[PDB]
């Protein structure tokens, strides 16, 4: 936790800003998988309400 | 011979008294409580 810390004190908005940014592009592929898996559409969760 | 009054022995009791100058720490008989941290190279939950 002292070296992460570190690292923390020696970063710029810029290194954090495309830390963050791929995390969202990864995570929305995830989900993007995961809705044409299952169908995900106003109807099918509309179906499921 | 010097007869003196005494205390009985009934009318007294010897009560064993333990003085301690300060209260020992968490971890008194380790030397380095502090490397179970610096030794935690992965990490802690």
């Amino acid at each position: 936790g002292r070296r992460l810390a570190a690292m923390f004190y020696y970063t710029n908005a810029d290194k954090m800003l495309s830390l963050t940014f791929g995390l969202a592009g990864q995570l929305r592929a995830a989900a993007d998988t995961t809705v044409a898996k299952f169908q995900i559409c106003p109807h099918t969760i509309a179906r499921a309400q | 011979i010097k007869t003196a009054p005494v205390v009985p022995p009934t009318e007294q009791r010897d009560m064993v008294q333990e003085e301690r100058v300060g209260t020992p720490v968490k971890n008194a008989g380790n030397a380095n409580p502090a490397a179970d941290s610096d030794n935690a190279t992965e990490g802690v939950v």
